[PDB]
């Protein structure tokens, strides 16, 4: 019945003014990539930074089980593209946002699927 | 310069041929720092320049490549070097990393413990080591060849590096081992590579390019380390981050290098020539299985 809710804790810590998790591993890249959210190699475009995935995963970084019956990680072993405006808090960004299952872009930060 | 636009500087061949005596390392630029791109860590920059240099050599790059990375943990609890290696290596490359202390990594598997506890059933195509103990930086004591993890690395290369494979092993003025230099003579080529971002340090990567499993040249490692320090002492390297801004040709080309299993009796001169050119890897192509030895103790009463 009891389960630690690390996601909620981080969200509330941030809203209270806590400093975001640091030392996410930022990659050098061309910044001419596809802009998709989570890729097997860095794919930042001009308005993103690319980061090693494990270092941007709340569960990896906090040393806690992944919220998934299999315990699989969406980010470990991949690269995550974060908008440059949100790159001060990659863990918060990946926690709060969702990837479009159709185009692989971040909902609201690249996904245009809901356009006319 | 010319040099400032490279990823770093490799020991020139003439310095390898000297017979110098070991001196203290006194670097002119000791305290200069490169200007890293915004938000980029030294370890990302260093590994990026190492990989840029390795792109210029004749590394074998087979399908289902196997790479192992020792000393991969940072005091931050993450693995920036592993992240760069995985970016550089072809997608799908099997990457294992290891460190004494716990860390989170993008590697396919990670072993925590002293490197001497690491065992692998399989052979590897590339071995990277950043292992280092900053206690060795004591200028008040004589600078002798070090054992510790270097003894492990030497045995690991001789036992588990595929013929044709390569290594890059981090050394410094005080963190070095004579047998490891001697083992560089068992490759088709070798050098000591200094990254331009960390050129203010006596750090280098000792790179062995295309392993032959036998001495091609006889190297005295005490002398060769003295030669390396002489080179560093007399050739100031300008700190530079210039190469970090051009990543268009960064990925390692998937060459599809051939892998064969062969018995010692079949390694003729034509095979040795293919190995020496980066055109062949010799090892089993079985599943990759690793383990860490764990010491068990019960401390109760
Ligand atoms: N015997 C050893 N086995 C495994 N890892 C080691 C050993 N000695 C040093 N290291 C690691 O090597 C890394 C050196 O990185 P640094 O100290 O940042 O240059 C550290 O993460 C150490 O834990
Ligand atoms: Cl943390
Ligand atoms: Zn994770
Ligand atoms: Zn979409």
């Amino acid at each position: 019945a009891f389960a630690v809710d690390a996601a909620k804790a981080y969200k509330d810590y941030l809203a209270s003014g806590g400093q975001p998790i640091t030392n996410c591993v930022k990659m050098l890249c061309t910044h001419t990539g596809t802009g998709q959210a989570i890729t097997v190699t860095p794919e930042a475009n001009m308005d993103q930074e690319s980061f090693g995935g494990a270092s941007c995963c709340l569960y990896c970084r906090c040393h806690i089980d992944h919220p998934n019956p299999k315990g699989f990680c969406d980010l470990k072993g991949k690269y995550v593209q974060i908008p440059t405006t949100c790159a001060n808090d990659p863990v918060g960004f990946t926690l709060k946002n969702t990837v479009c299952t159709v185009c692989g872009m971040w909902k609201g930060y690249g996904c245009s699927c809901d356009q006319l | 310069s010319s040099q400032a636009w490279q990823p770093g500087v490799a020991m020139p061949n003439l310095y390898k041929m000297q017979r110098m005596l070991l001196e203290k390392c006194d670097l002119q630029n000791y305290g200069d720092s490169a200007t890293l791109p915004k938000g980029i860590m030294m370890n990302v920059a260093k590994y990026t320049q190492l990989c840029q240099y390795l792109n210029t050599l004749t590394l074998a790059v087979p399908y289902n490549m196997r790479v192992i990375h020792f000393g991969a943990g940072s005091d931050k609890g993450v693995a920036p070097g592993t992240a760069v290696l995985r970016q550089w290596l072809p997608t799908g490359t099997l990457l294992v990393d290891s460190d004494l202390n716990d860390f989170v990594s993008d590697a396919d598997s990670t072993l925590i413990g002293d490197c001497a506890t690491v065992h692998t059933a399989n052979k590897w195509d590339l071995i990277i080591s950043d292992m280092y103990d900053p206690k060795t930086k004591n200028v008040t004591k004589e600078n002798d060849s070090k054992e510790g993890f270097f003894t492990y690395i030497c045995g690991f290369i001789q036992q588990k590096l595929a013929l044709g494979g390569s290594v890059a092993i981090k050394i410094t003025e005080h963190s070095w081992n004579a047998d490891l230099y001697k083992l560089m003579g068992h490759f088709a080529w070798w050098t000591a590579f200094v990254t331009n971002v960390n050129a203010s340090s006596s750090e280098a990567f000792l790179i062995g390019c295309n392993y032959l499993g036998k001495p091609r040249e006889q190297i005295d490692g005490y002398v060769m380390h003295a030669n390396y320090i002489f080179w560093r002492n007399t050739n100031p390297i300008q700190l530079s981050s210039y190469s970090l801004f051009d990543m268009s040709k960064f990925p390692l080309k998937l060459r599809g290098t051939a892998v064969m299993s062969l018995k010692e009796g079949q390694i003729n001169d034509m095979i040795l020539s293919l190995l020496s050119k980066g055109r062949l890897i010799i090892r089993e192509n079985n599943r990759v299985v690793i383990s860490s030895d764990v010491l068990v103790n019960n401390e109760n009463l």
